[PDB]
């Protein structure tokens, strides 16, 4: 309800004062700290602000950073001398690799979401950090089996996924369609999640621009993946009927 | 790209954002860099930490009321509370206790210790 009628310049005004403008003197001069807040501002824009206003476009980390710098003249002095040092850091920063899975039903209109125990823990896709010497596919299989009890070893495809760097994490969620709706999900392996329920894709905020956006339930790192997932399912239904 | 004073310009867009969320805000009194919000449980048990954490804006209302806004870095749900009487705000260790709205206890942990006492002395003046 906050950013329902907010222009893109006002959104950049808010994220500027909220994240990067009011840091102490020594923190603003730090490339690491300034980049850290921009990544947080990007995640805050994708996960929260876009859900309240579908008119705002979905942007990548590097694209969002460029528009925010030109928006605020207070960073024009900084970005002019620290241009090469920031662009090299924004690309080559060591980020936490997180792997997961977007399990869809046979009709590809319902997905599996998981929720934690905390009161503010929102729904999200089953994902988690990678271990040492672990493969990308092996990490996604482990996190799904631990958080949902389902073994997607025989169904996961290393080429069907959505990769995105958000909030300082290299996230890759493997799209797995055709999951039976009668699957009994028992997360006995990990007691840090509470519920595992199928969610209609049309009920998520940004998936259905025609539907009235009502956000009664909380979602964490689900909205930014809806735009590629909507494009992914659109190409699969065409490829299935060609 | 000339700017005769970057701090005045920084506080100009600061008030611009606060008015965008709360039009009843008239001016900014003071700013604190980083502030975490703690909430005392009504069951009188322990000192629970709230998920609210961001920049602290000491703000003055159109009715000359003195409150504060906290732009949360973790959620769009901000914190907007008014200080009706200075007898509701105390300073214990590195916290800023505030008893608002009949029975409720919120604790503001500020990152810079100099900001806590400065805000506390301003609050004691209306």
């Amino acid at each position: 309800m906050s950013f329902t009628n907010a222009t893109f310049s006002q959104v950049l005004d808010d994220l500027s004062a909220r994240f990067i403008l009011n840091l102490p003197a020594e923190e603003q001069s730090s490339v690491e700290r300034l980049c850290f807040q921009i990544e947080q501002a990007h995640w805050f824009y994708e996960d929260f602000i876009r859900a309240q206003n579908d008119q705002l476009p979905s942007l990548g980390l590097r694209v969002f950073s460029a528009k925010l710098f030109a928006h605020c003249p207070l960073l024009w002095k900084w970005s002019k001398v620290h241009e090469e040092a920031f662009d090299d850091f924004l690309r080559y920063k060591t980020r936490i690799p997180v792997r997961g899975a977007i399990m869809l039903d046979m009709s590809m209109q319902q997905c599996v979401l998981v929720k934690g125990w905390k009161a503010s823990s929102g729904w999200g896709f089953p994902k988690g950090k990678i271990d040492k010497d672990e493969s990308d596919v092996d990490c996604a299989i482990r996190e799904v089996y631990e958080e949902t009890g389902f073994d997607c070893s025989s169904r996961i495809n290393p080429n069907e996924f959505i990769d995105m760097t958000i909030r300082g994490q290299n996230v890759r969620l493997y799209i797995i369609p055709g999951i039976s709706l009668d699957t009994r999900f028992e997360s006995r392996t990990r007691k840090e999640i509470s519920k595992i329920e199928w969610h209609n894709l049309m009920d998520l905020p940004t998936f259905k621009k025609n539907k009235p956006q009502t956000m009664k339930n909380k979602f964490y790192m689900v909205i930014p993946f809806l735009a590629p997932l909507k494009k992914w399912i659109k190409k699969r239904n065409i490829a299935n009927n060609t | 790209p000339h700017m005769e004073d970057e701090n005045i310009l920084r506080n100009a867009v600061n008030l611009q954002v606060l008015k965008f969320h709360y039009p009843e805000i008239e001016s900014i009194i003071d700013i604190a860099s980083h502030v975490a919000v703690y909430q005392f449980d009504v069951g009188s048990q322990k000192w629970l930490k709230t998920s609210i954490e961001g920049t602290f804006f000491l703000v003055k209302d159109q009715r000359a009321r003195v409150g504060y806004v906290i732009l949360n870095r973790n959620s769009p749900e901000n914190l907007y509370l008014f200080i009706n009487h200075p007898s509701n705000v105390h300073l214990v260790d590195r916290y800023l206790i505030h008893r608002t709205e009949n029975q409720h206890v919120v604790g503001l942990w500020m990152f810079d210790p100099n900001d806590m006492s400065r805000i506390f002395n301003i609050v004691k003046e209306s």
